[PDB]
């Protein structure tokens, strides 16, 4: 079976303990990954990351970027630069954040200075649909 | 001896080990910071190394181009420890420039540009600095892996070398390897995993070396922090020891002192 | 009763527009395999897109079956 | 391959940004213990 | 006349034509499922190019039908 | 009789039509192939979404088949 | 008459070609939903792409309509 | 008798339906090529479900071939 | 005459090979824009192939093209 | 003959049995090109795989160009 | 005449086969524009394989249309 650890550089929140399945968001496309998955190699893009436990019970976890590896033998670890539970978060700070960053995103400056701007309204705007 | 001298002697002993008593202090709450800290950077180190612990990779041999890590901090009470990590990378750097391959440095704290700058100066890249004066954290690491990549130098295969913490009197030089992507790519071991595309690598390499760095700066400044506040316990004994002789030595004069100053007197008061 | 033997042939070859639903029918339900494989959780939603395009396909074949039981029966 | 490698920026400042973003979003109380522990206080010294 | 017979069978022949359309449509909406699947942010718009995908490839074994009806008829 | 004739003429047709069902059990055993290739845990539901499919393809080859048969006989 | 009958038949048997357009449009937009699906950033390209791929699977399954007509009309 | 051209037609129409058949095979193989190269530690399971698609298409292939056949021996 | 019936049924017979080159023709630029999306950093070797693909699956239609056009025109 | 003619248009309608197969191989072969740039390590078991796939729809094409012929001279 | 007339319908008939050819070649450089864009390095090994697909393909296009000109032009 499955053996997953979920860790973010401050916090733990699961160390090599059992789920049935961990829907993970990927930079080339979120995917859902079960007790024998195929070895994969992706990193994270910002998004959220739901846990099935061992019962029916369910838990989401926002992360920010970070790193998915599946060993060839159902080891799971899911590394997160910032990973939060779901309620740490607030819809009108994110809302706001946003509409100021697409506020100064005709503002580019150059190319770089348009991708790091851009990236930030990727980031605010997964993480509005995941709060809207 | 000189009642001066020996008055000068106690008190200087004595600021000395209230001092290091004080420092003492600072560093167990410091260590006690530092330990919690380490505890999920421990898990977080492990899970980045899973990948290249479970798919048994290897050196391409034929390339050449080598980096050598080594993380220490800017502060130097502590002692050892900064011995036994540029030894480490002493040991290392002969060997494989030995083996004919161009080896890079970039020394993590003050104190590896200190202990090797007078004989491999010349080949460092960068070195760090203020690294210890804040515990340390996440950032530092982005900005070191930064500062590696950016920089002009493609390596081929690094290895950092830093102590693992054990107890709060244990510390071990390790070294752990740091993998090119060439290297990655071109491994035949590696080749069942799915959906990676040659891009999707290059951002796996990138935070992988990041995390390692991240996890050995956690275990050098735990492991730092413990060897300080033992140094600092030993020290703290020994001038303890050496004021007990040294006041036994003091009263000792003093007495010797009185019975001459009386035996004067009584001389002087005889005569007339 | 050459119109008789015009009805049977037009018949046979009507009916054999049902291939595309086949094949189009095949394809919907593999796509439907695979991408359950790769999202388990949107099941629902995946099954609901494939009852789509089944239906939708199922529509050409039963335009091609009308034709065909047209020129059987009715003229 | 993303826009931001066009640009010529890496994953490391794509990460940072990410987390950054999400920092910005944080709930008040958890942002005041959120900022101790995510700066970057390393000096670079050049050859 | 033997008229008739051939237009039974130029019907019958055209008809087939929607075969292409259903296999279109069957692959258009596939896609849709995997691309869905893979990006699940996407709805609406992968959504509106499926509908987009379906029109044309529609359109294509409708106007066979419009040939089979105009032979049946005319 | 020529519709005698005609009875196999349009039988022969209507048997053209199985190509579609050809093309869908194709898609959807390869799809079901490259699914549990990705994701062996998933297999019972693969295999049961699989063979909804094949049945869905096989509905109409039976369509095809069935109006060849009624073309042939019972007319 | 004889030789106008045969032209229908051979209109209604030129038709036919339009299946493989069909397919083949269905084929691009299948793709162009995929690939979109994995870089959302292209979609510009991707559909100016896509553009090309049906005109071209359009204008060339049209030739056998074409060829159907005039068969029909013209001769 | 006209009967043994309508055989011959019927016999002659049949027999395309292996066409489905051709596409299949390869389409089932193909797959299977794919999922093998994607994660070989299943070709077992791989293959007991390549031949299972297979038997299945061929089933189909035969019916035609052999309504083609029944059609020639009516 | 029955040859002019014959030349016309076979020229619409034969025509419908055309419908092999569209399904290949909308696969080929499928495929371009699926590979374009995975990497775009090599459009241009892509839109090569794509061409490439294009021109022979063309010609194959042509050819059935041809055999109508020589079966109606000449003999 | 309506019987020599008969058999020329029923070998002429067995024909076309060989697209699918023809498909098929096409299929096969650009199933074993992705597998081979995903996994070009195995290759030997790709193009063995490859190899089955095309001599084994191949088999179902010669098939029906084998009622064609007997179509066409029995 | 009646053969001159079914040698024409036969050869229409026959020459579709090719459709099949058109549909391979299509698939088959499809995919080689997809193998390449994902790992190019192996550029010359893929386009191998892609020729030998070509004209593995193009051999049953060729052999149907040597039946057709076999039935039309020498029998």
């Amino acid at each position: 079976q499955m053996s997953f650890t979920f860790a973010s550089p401050t916090q733990v929140f699961f160390n090599s303990a059992n789920v049935r399945q961990v829907d993970v968001p990927t930079q080339t496309g979120a995917f859902g990954i079960l007790a024998a998955h195929v070895p994969t190699l992706q990193v994270l893009r910002p998004g959220l990351v739901v846990v099935h436990a061992e019962d029916g019970t369910t838990s989401k976890y926002f992360v920010s970027s970070g790193s998915v590896t599946v060993n060839a033998d159902s080891s799971v670890q899911l590394l997160a630069e910032e990973a939060v539970t779901l309620d740490m978060l607030d819809l009108g700070a994110a809302k706001a954040n946003l509409e100021k960053a697409q506020s100064e995103l005709l503002g580019a400056a150059d190319e770089a200075t348009r991708a790091e701007i851009q990236i930030r309204i990727e980031a605010n705007e997964a993480l509005v649909k995941a709060l809207e | 001896a000189t009642l001066k001298d020996i008055t000068r002697r106690l008190k200087s002993i004595k600021n000395i080990q209230k001092i290091t008593k004080s420092m003492k202090m600072v560093a167990a709450a410091k260590y006690a910071r530092a330990e919690r800290e380490l505890k999920p950077a421990r898990v977080y180190g492990v899970g980045s190394l899973a990948l290249y612990e479970k798919a048994d990779i290897k050196t391409p041999e034929d390339k050449k181009k080598h980096l050598i890590i080594g993380v220490s901090s800017d502060r130097g009470l502590c002692g050892a420890i900064h011995s036994s990590v540029a030894k480490q990378m002493k040991s290392e750097a002969a060997n494989l420039a030995a083996a004919g391959k161009e080896v890079k440095i970039i020394g993590v704290g003050d104190k590896i540009r200190s202990i090797l700058h007078r004989t491999h100066s010349d080949q460092f890249l960068v070195t760090f600095k203020e690294v210890g004066r804040r515990p340390p954290t996440f950032g530092d690491a982005s900005v070191i892996a930064l500062e590696l990549l950016n920089s002009g130098y493609e390596f081929d295969e690094g290895s950092i070398i830093f102590n693992r913490f054990r107890s709060v009197i244990s510390y071990k030089t390790e070294e752990k390897p740091i993998f090119s992507l060439d290297t990655i790519s071109s491994a035949e071991s590696m080749s069942i995993y799915d959906d990676i595309d040659a891009d999707v690598l290059r951002n796996y390499q990138e935070y992988s070396l990041a995390n390692i760095i991240y996890y050995s700066l956690k275990e050098s400044t735990t492991s730092e922090q413990s060897a300080r506040m033992t140094a600092m316990d030993n020290a703290s004994k020994n001038a303890s020891e050496m004021i007990d002789k040294l006041t036994l030595t003091f009263n000792r004069t003093r007495q010797a002192v009185i019975t001459k100053e009386l035996i004067e007197i009584i001389s002087g008061a005889a005569a007339l | 009763d050459i119109d008789t033997a015009a009805k049977f042939i037009g018949a046979g070859a009507a009916t054999v527009g049902v291939a595309g639903s086949g094949a189009g029918i095949g394809t919907v339900f593999g796509s439907l395999i695979i991408g359950y494989a790769r999202n388990p959780s949107l099941k629902q939603q995946l099954f609901s897109y494939a009852i789509l395009g089944f239906a939708l396909s199922e529509a050409m074949g039963l335009f091609c079956l009308m034709v065909a039981f047209l020129i059987l029966f009715a003229m | 391959v993303a826009y931001w490698r066009q640009a010529g920026l890496s994953y490391i400042r794509y990460s940072q940004i990410c987390a950054k973003a999400v920092r910005d979003a944080l709930k008040t109380e958890f942002k005041a213990n959120a900022m101790k522990t995510s700066g970057s206080t390393i000096k670079i010294v050049k050859v």
